[PDB]
C-alpha cells in the first residue's frame, strides 16, 4: 500500500503543507493576542488601589 | 582441468563504508530538470 501511495505523493504533501500552516497560524494567533507587550511588568505587593 | 591453489594467508574480512554508492536509472525515459522519487532495491547509503 505504501508502495502504491507513492505514485501520489504531490496529495499528502499539500495535505500535510496545509495542516503545518493551520499549526503555525495558531500560534500566531496566540502570539499576536496575547504577546501585545513584551515588558513582563509585574504587581506591586502594595494593592493600595 | 582445474587445480586447487594452495599458497594462500587468511586474513580478517575486510569492511569499508559505502557511502553515496549504489545508484542506478531506473528506467529508460528522458528526464531533465526533475526530482524524481522511486522505491526499489538499493544499496543504502
Ligand atoms: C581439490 O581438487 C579436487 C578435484 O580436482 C576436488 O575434488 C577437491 O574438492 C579440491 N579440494 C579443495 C580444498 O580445493
Amino acid at each position: 500500500c505504501s508502495n502504491l501511495l507513492l505514485q501520489y505523493g504531490s496529495f499528502c504533501t499539500q495535505l500535510n503543507r496545509a495542516l503545518t500552516g493551520i499549526a503555525v497560524e495558531q500560534d500566531k494567533n496566540t502570539q499576536e493576542v496575547f504577546a501585545q507587550v513584551k515588558q513582563i511588568y509585574k504587581t506591586p505587593p502594595i494593592k493600595d488601589f | 582441468q582445474c587445480v586447487n591453489l594452495t599458497t594462500r594467508t587468511q586474513l580478517p574480512p575486510a569492511y569499508t563504508n559505502s557511502f553515496t554508492r549504489g545508484v542506478y536509472y531506473p528506467d529508460k525515459v528522458f528526464r531533465s530538470s526533475v526530482l524524481h522519487s522511486t522505491q526499489d532495491l538499493f544499496l543504502p547509503f
